[PDB]
């Protein structure tokens, strides 16, 4: 009656994410995710190491998507239609309303990079959203008459959760990306005294202990009082809104007159992502944007949205304003290799556009990583607040886990695992 | 321990418990099963009563109460007889039960079994009651109420050891159904289970909202015979969510009831139709009103006005009155009639998992639970699967325990 | 290679081995290791290692620094392997003990780095690249690596353990084309089948499964007759050690007439009787898939595939191994029926189907498992009475049965079947307690059973009047996925039976076309898309809600709306209108104005697809062009030509190229043809028809991103 865990992804890595857990008699999959930076069958997890059996519907019992980030949910239209799987998919309520837009926006990139060899289509994202079964926080739901799950509050994005699995005496809680600092946006994660047999946490900000909120405002202020334009490459949902609410506030409290622009094209959750935001925890200075006035001289702030400077508006806009010493770009996220936004963030100032051209880049370039993960203090705070019998680390770096594993081993006096990519881990009950 | 059983109904019990020196009479609500033998408001609709012929009430010491759905017989027990004991109950219970009692009398003085009571009795009855909270131990044995989660004020009573569970839920807003608090007992009385054991509640909730929105979207009127307190709240928190999610637009919700203002503690809650209602009355509309039995109340007026058109619709949600016999006095009829019984109680798949967690020694339930239902006589899972076998009882019986 | 990348190699090799810079990016190495394969596969490799004598010093440092990273080692092993794949480079890489040093105890094998599964997976995938010629064959035999692979095929990492068993099979088959290597391998396998623990047996049965199937040379035939005695002795223990690996062996052997020509079918026939009620199924279906088989075996195969159903059909009013499972518990009962209906469904569309294929009996057995699931059956025993208590309300068995009952309609049969089939289908729709995933399958079964009937006869029109009152109740369900599922049924039904006087009389008589039109304002965006598509179909058939107040309601969505899903669903409707032919210029002119002003790349791409349809109907010629310039097409096509989305630019490139052709075989045609010739198109087409990373995926820009660090750039969420 032992518990087995197999980090099919995100083991000592922050690329894919997939964790196959086998509680006493049931199999469960957590956070079927993806890996940008590739263009072939390597972007998805390897589910063949599960299909050495009967069909997936026969093997698995449920799938659980913690939040709407793409490294945690971006292989769902593939795993559920091409591989083939008919069964419950337990998200939360905002995650079900944000995933169809993120998966439809990434499909624009793949069809652009000529990478739709084994890939889902727009009809296959719809059919996959119909297998979803939304849940409510703290509201236990019944699976298979013996497998009982239940959500919690995590933070770090609108919709994230921290699921718990129960098959009776055995229990596994899977804390996805979560926060413990009570940020001014969402809040801190809270879990009750359940004491499961395992706790599957993450270790992104392992070796790291509101300076960022100010320094963002100061640098936009310092570049807009000199007749310079800002550019913020960002995805449709996620971080684009937590900045608009930040610029809108700071601007009425200073009575500015510079135009802000924002347009996605696939959605208007600029005033609907807030509708879901109210039950969890209308603009004046933010208008719509078009290609018409991306060249009229004057100070500006733009939120273009093909992502981490992929092909699209952001790349085409940045291509124009690159010849100016006063403009700037702000990369509010982590860019992967193989994209314009990765070279710029590290070194290179002489790119090459189509043809034999060479574009010189004289703008400023900043990097205000606005992610909100836990930290050495917060992780220790949760393991004590949760009181498990063993801790397992995923979704981090190879060494920062090794150091953090010692502290949890020694201080809290409990055995902590650090399984590699594909290593099963058995622990008795 | 000689449990006298005064009523046979499985949902509205009446059980007297004899002890060393104390006597306890739990859950003493009426039986509306008889008020629809008569004709609507040619006689006076008369109510049943627990069989008091088995024992006198001048010997009863205390009277416990779990929830408001079984209290309407409290007048007949503490006023007409020589009862001289105390009565315990819970705060939000008596606040609601008082409201239901005022509605019933208001309906009937407008123009063995006994006639209906008057405002004089209820005030004197609702006076001699001592109110408690959850876990507040009370002395006498040492009885104490717990949380059942069925209704707002709804408590199971554990006497000390003998446990008692009546009308408890597990699908929740109220306080959770605690389970560790009632284990390690000698015997365990378990009454008040669901009456639609097959159909899940969530199916019927989506069945209420779907038949509703199918009519108002076609220019029709929907009449929903319901109580002012009880299941009406769960209908409204689901109807509000439905209107916001499915997109019903601009349909009035007239919750007309004699006692409605204090009943909430765009739903307009007018006090009666004789008044400003006949002026501000826009169709297509929805009217949660009347009394479930259809034998009196405002619904008798609505049931006659709309009953002559195939566009209108009436929907039943009280899983207690057979809608086929409660509707016969109106035939012939043209208005669609739909049965959508929303019932949130302990299902049979739920009650067994309770026993294999609480693990009692002896359990006792009415005859209607130790036998499969009269419809699906073949289904052997729709029955209390317990070991050892449960000591059944019937109307006017004396068990040995 | 090329000069740009070449001059950048020496710096690359220096930074990879240096102990001061941060470790290189794992993604970058994989993208770099894939580059080398491209070069060496099309040219010679020994010429390369001399022309650029810096790679060897990188390989040579691997066994000298003793402090390399965990991931630079893995890169080098796979790089040493991919170079020493041709015989010329395999020997040239030995002057200095390089290859026997890397894959030997001196290298990363004997140190304290054989602990990270990244290096191991690199060691194995290093060998598999070089083991392609006889020189390497002798290298694997003498120094000892087959003895090492035996220890790697037990690893705690499924990624390593399964790649080792894929190397024994590559070494074995290369050894023979008994020789030295082969004789030792077959000995260890044959010694593993006789083990006592399950993992050792599973490791053997997976080396055998890949042998038979990847090589049919007559040396494999000799191997089967030698191992069959021990393989057959596995069906004699209390638990069969590895059942699903055991079964997979019998099927890859059986699907080859060579091996099947006496001891094979005797084991197969004995397996069908001794395997438990979890693997007897997967084996019994594999048999029925084959053309060559003893008829006495198939008759036993089919009869053990129908056994779970035959128990249900007899325990309700109209084998101990099976009757026990269906009653053992709820999990095992729902388990055995879901697998049986899946198997029996993969079987029907086959031409090698068993015969006679029982149609009437299977349907009656499938309909009587939908009622038990629903809850309105009638027992005929104590096992039938126990079945109602288990199957009642089981969504997994109801989904499996509803997919099957949809499959059992492509074989022609009497109409007695259809009446019995629809009767139980319609009961699932007009019922509470059907989940939104069951209603999606009931709506898909009901459609195959209608479109496969023998105007519209005497019985279909009656079922319709019973049906549409159920469709009205579903377009109002409190779930967007049910209101969506019922609008794709009303669309497909109206796409076939749209011109039947009977269907149009049962449709308009109900309230369906009015509910289908109040859903153009549903809050969910997936239901506006389905409602717009249904109205588009329902209006091509002339069944508007009791004709142009729709085009005014649709054109409003295309302009004033939030989401993209309704907008790109509106464009498909307007295109289907124009092509079918349901004042034309004013239509195309109004639509191509809302497309060009839009912000989604799907709405614009369909704009040019709406132009092509309109362009074809137009191409005496002077007005044809004058009309074509009146709608504003040329304003649209030229703006999209230089656009921020490469998929949108191709559609406009293909458009003008099609326009520059027709305008040749026949403002003014002369002047506009200049504006068409003045700009280049073939050069544009060749640029647009390539990936959007032809600069950032190049080996030049890949190399620079690895040796030009030193900025702010760690790994985080996308
Ligand atoms: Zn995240
Ligand atoms: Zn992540």
């Amino acid at each position: 009656p032992e518990i087995r865990v197999t980090p099919l992804g995100a083991g000592q890595d922050v690329g894919r994410s997939c964790i196959l857990v086998s509680i006493a008699g049931k199999n469960v999959m957590l956070d079927c995710g993806m890996h940008m930076g590739f263009n072939d069958d390597r972007r998805f997890p390897d589910f063949s190491y599960i299909t050495q059996n009967g069909r997936l519907t026969d093997f698995l019992d449920c799938v659980i998507i913690s939040h709407f980030h793409l490294d945690h949910c971006g292989a769902l239209p593939y795993f559920s239609e091409m591989v083939g799987y008919d069964g419950p998919i337990y998200m939360t309520h905002p995650t079900q309303a944000i995933c169809p837009i993120l998966l439809e926006d990434y499909r624009k990139i793949a069809v652009d990079k000529k990478g739709e060899a084994n890939f889902f289509t727009s009809q296959m994202i719809k059919d996959c959203m119909k297998k979803v079964v939304a849940v409510h926080l703290h509201q236990t739901v019944q699976v298979d008459d013996e497998l009982e799950i239940k959500a919690y509050y995590a933070g770090h994005v609108l919709g994230a959760a921290m699921f718990q699995i129960k098959v009776g005496s055995e229990s596994v809680v899977y804390t996805g990306d979560y926060n413990m600092t009570p940020d001014r946006h969402l809040g801190a994660a809270w879990i009750d005294k359940c004491r499961p047999n395992l706790l599957i946490t993450e270790s992104t900000y392992a070796t790291t202990i509101r300076c960022r909120e100010r320094d963002f405002l100061k640098k936009v202020h310092e570049t807009v009082e000199r007749g310079g334009k800002v550019l913020i490459p960002v995805f449709a949902l996620g971080r684009a809104q937590e900045l608009c609410i930040l610029l809108e506030t700071f601007w009425e409290r200073m009575n500015l007159k510079v135009p802000i622009y924002f347009s996605t094209g696939l959605t208007e959750k600029a005033n609907h992502y807030y509708k879901l935001f109210i039950p969890w925890t209308e603009f004046k200075h933010i208008k719509a944007f078009d290609r018409a006035f991306a060249d009229n001289p004057g100070p500006m702030v733009v939120f273009a949205t093909p992502g981490m400077l992929h092909a699209g508006q952001s790349l085409q806009i940045f291509r124009k304003w690159a010849g100016n010493e006063k403009n700037m770009v702000i990369m509010p996220g982590y860019c992967v290799q193989g994209t314009v936004g990765h070279k710029i963030l590290s070194g290179q100032r002489k790119l090459e556009m189509e043809g034999r051209q060479v574009l010189e880049v004289k703008m400023q370039v900043e990097y205000m990583s606005f992610s909100a993960h836990a930290d050495a203090k917060g992780i220790m705070q949760l393991v004590g607040q949760a009181e498990p019998e063993s801790v397992l680390l995923v979704h981090g770096e190879a060494k920062k886990m090794e150091f953090l594993k010692q502290k949890i081993e020694q201080e809290l006096r409990v055995n902590c695992y650090m399984p590699a990519n594909g290593e099963t881990v058995t622990l008795p009950t | 321990m000689k449990l006298y059983c005064l009523s046979g109904h499985p949902t509205l019990p009446c059980n007297v418990l004899k002890f060393k020196s104390t006597t306890i009479m739990l859950d003493c609500g009426l039986d509306m099963t008889s008020t629809l033998n008569f004709l609507p408001l040619d006689s006076v609709p008369e109510f049943c009563l627990p069989e008091t012929e088995l024992i006198d009430l001048s010997t009863v010491d205390v009277i416990l109460i779990s929830n408001y759905h079984c209290m309407m017989a409290l007048p007949y027990i503490t006023e007409h007889t020589g009862f001289t004991g105390t009565v315990y109950a819970t705060e939000p219970t008596v606040q609601i039960g008082r409201l239901l009692m005022e509605e019933l009398v208001n309906f009937i003085e407008r123009v063995t079994w006994r006639r209906c009571y008057t405002m004089q009795e209820v005030n004197s009855a609702l006076s001699k009651i001592q109110l408690v909270g959850y876990s507040q131990k009370i002395e006498l044995v040492q009885v104490t109420p717990l949380s059942s989660g069925y209704a707002l004020g709804s408590s199971n009573w554990i006497i000390q050891k003998v446990s008692y569970v009546s009308g408890s839920s597990l699908l929740t807003h109220p306080q959770p159904m605690d389970q560790a608090s009632l284990k390690n007992s000698d015997v365990l009385v378990l009454t008040g289970l669901t009456q639609i054991p097959t159909a899940n509640p969530d199916g019927m909730v989506g069945e209420f909202c779907s038949n509703l929105a199918l009519t108002v979207r076609n220019g029709g009127n929907v009449l929903v015979p319901c109580y002012p307190s009880g299941v009406i709240y769960d209908l409204l928190e689901c109807l509000y969510q439905y209107i916001d999610s499915a997109g019903l637009s601009s349909v009035p919700l007239y919750f007309i009831s004699p006692v409605a203002n204090s009943s909430l503690e765009k739903l307009k809650h007018y006090p009666s139709i004789h008044g400003d209602f006949s002026n501000d009355f826009r169709q297509p509309c929805v009217v949660f009103t009347g009394h479930p039995s259809l034998r009196f109340g405002d619904v008798v007026h609505f049931m006659e006005l709309w009953g002559k058109s195939s566009l209108n619709t009436v929907i039943f949600t009280e899983p207690d009155f057979s809608y086929l016999e409660a509707l016969a006095p109106y035939q012939p009829l043209a208005m669609k009639c739909i049965y959508c019984p929303i019932d949130t109680r302990l299902n049979f798949i739920q009650v067994s998992k309770l026993l294999k967690e609480v693990q009692p020694l002896h359990v006792v339930c009415p005859e209607q639970y130790t036998q499969p239902p009269p419809a699906q006589s073949h289904r052997m899972d729709l029955m209390i699967d317990c070991q050892p076998p449960a000591m059944s009882y019937r109307r006017a019986e004396v068990l040995a325990l | 290679m090329d000069p740009e990348c070449a001059q950048l190699l020496p710096a690359l090799c220096a930074v990879l081995v240096d102990p001061r810079q941060p470790v290189a990016d794992d993604t970058c190495l994989e993208k770099l290791l894939d580059w080398f394969k491209t070069v060496t596969e099309g040219e010679s490799s020994v010429v390369l290692l001399q022309e650029h004598p810096c790679l060897v010093e990188l390989l040579s440092h691997v066994l000298k620094v003793q402090d390399l990273s965990s991931g630079v080692l893995s890169f080098s092993l796979r790089l040493a392997g991919t170079f020493a794949a041709q015989e010329n480079c395999f020997q040239y890489l030995q002057q200095g003990e390089l290859l026997p040093g890397l894959f030997g105890e001196p290298g990363p094998l004997g140190r304290a780095t054989w602990a990270v599964p990244t290096v191991r997976s690199g060691w194995i995938q290093g060998l598999r690249s070089l083991a392609q010629h006889p020189s390497a064959l002798r290298f694997l035999a003498d120094h000892g690596a087959v003895d090492t692979i035996f220890s790697l095929q037990g690893d705690s990492s499924l990624f390593v353990a399964s790649a080792a068993s894929q190397l024994l099979v590559h070494v074995l088959a290369l050894s023979m084309r008994w020789p030295a290597c082969a004789q030792k391998i077959m000995d260890h396998v044959e010694e593993s089948l006789c083990s006592a623990a399950t993992p050792k047996v599973t490791q053997a049965l997976n080396v055998l499964t890949t042998t038979f199937g990847r090589c049919q040379s007559p040396w494999t035939e000799a191997l089967w007759v030698r191992l069959s005695p021990r393989v057959a002795c596995l069906l004699e223990r209390d638990p069969i050690p590895a059942a699903h690996s055991f079964v997979d062996l019998l099927l890859c052997v059986a699907r080859s007439p060579v091996f099947s020509s006496g001891s094979l079918w005797e084991t197969v026939a004995r397996a069908l009787s001794c395997l438990g009620p979890t693997h007897m199924g997967p084996l019994a279906l594999g048999i029925l898939k084959l053309e060559h088989c003893p008829q006495a075996l198939r008759t036993q195969a089919f009869q053990v595939l129908l056994q779970p159903l035959a128990c249900v059909l007899k325990a309700t009013v109209q084998d101990a191994t099976t009757v026990d499972t269906l009653l053992a518990s709820k999990s095992s009962c729902a388990g055995l029926l879901c697998r049986t209906l899946a198997h029996l469904e993969e079987l029907q569309p086959l031409p090698q189907r068993p015969s006679p294929w029982p149609q009437a009996s299977l349907l009656g057995a499938t309909v009587t498992v939908l009622r038990l699931c629903d809850g309105s059956a009638a027992p005929a025993s104590s096992v039938g009475g126990h079945l109602c208590g288990t199957l009642a309300g089981c969504v997994r068995v109801q989904r499996a049965a509803l997919d099957f009952l949809g499959t059992l309609s492509q074989g022609t049969g009497p109409q007695e079947l259809v009446t019995q089939a629809l009767a139980v289908l319609l009961e699932c729709l007009e019922s509470p307690g059907s989940s939104p995933t069951v209603l999606k399958k009931a709506f898909q079964a009901t459609l195959r059973w209608l479109l496969s009937s023998p105007d519209l006869g005497p019985l279909i029109p009656q079922f319709l009047r019973e049906l549409f009152p159920v469709l009205q109740k579903r377009l109002c369900h409190p779930c967007w996925e049910v209101r969506d599922s019922a609008l794709e049924f009303l669309t497909q039904l109206s796409r076939h039976w749209g011109g039947q006087a009977d269907f149009r009389c049962a449709l308009l008589a109900s309230e369906v076309p009015q509910l289908a039109l109040q859903l153009l304002q549903d809050p969910e965006s997936y239901v506006r898309a389905s409602a717009v598509t249904a109205m588009g179909q329902l209006s091509s058939q002339g069944l508007h809600a009791p004709r142009q107040s729709l085009f005014l309601e649709l054109l409003h969505i295309l302009s004033v709306d939030s989401e993209g899903f309704p907008r790109r669903a509106v464009m498909q409707v307007f295109t289907e209108w124009l092509r079918d032919g349901h004042d034309t210029e004013q239509f195309v002119a109004t639509v191509l104005q809302a497309a060009s002003r839009d912000l989604d790349w799907e709405v614009r791409a369909q704009g040019l697809e709406l132009a092509l349809v309109f362009l074809g109907q137009t191409l005496p010629l002077t007005e044809a062009l004058r009309a074509l310039c009146h709608v504003g097409l040329f304003d649209f096509a030229f703006c999209a030509l230089f656009d921020c989305d490469r998929p949108v630019a191709q559609k406009s490139c293909d458009l003008l190229l099609f326009l520059r052709d027709k305008i040749a075989s026949y403002q003014e045609p002369e002047a506009v043809l200049a504006m068409l010739r003045s700009l280049d198109l073939e050069g544009l087409r060749s640029t647009l028809a390539e990936s959007s990373d032809h600069v950032e995926k190049s080996p030049q820009s890949l190399l620079q991103d690895m040796l030009a660090t030193g900025g702010f750039l760690e790994a985080d969420c996308y």
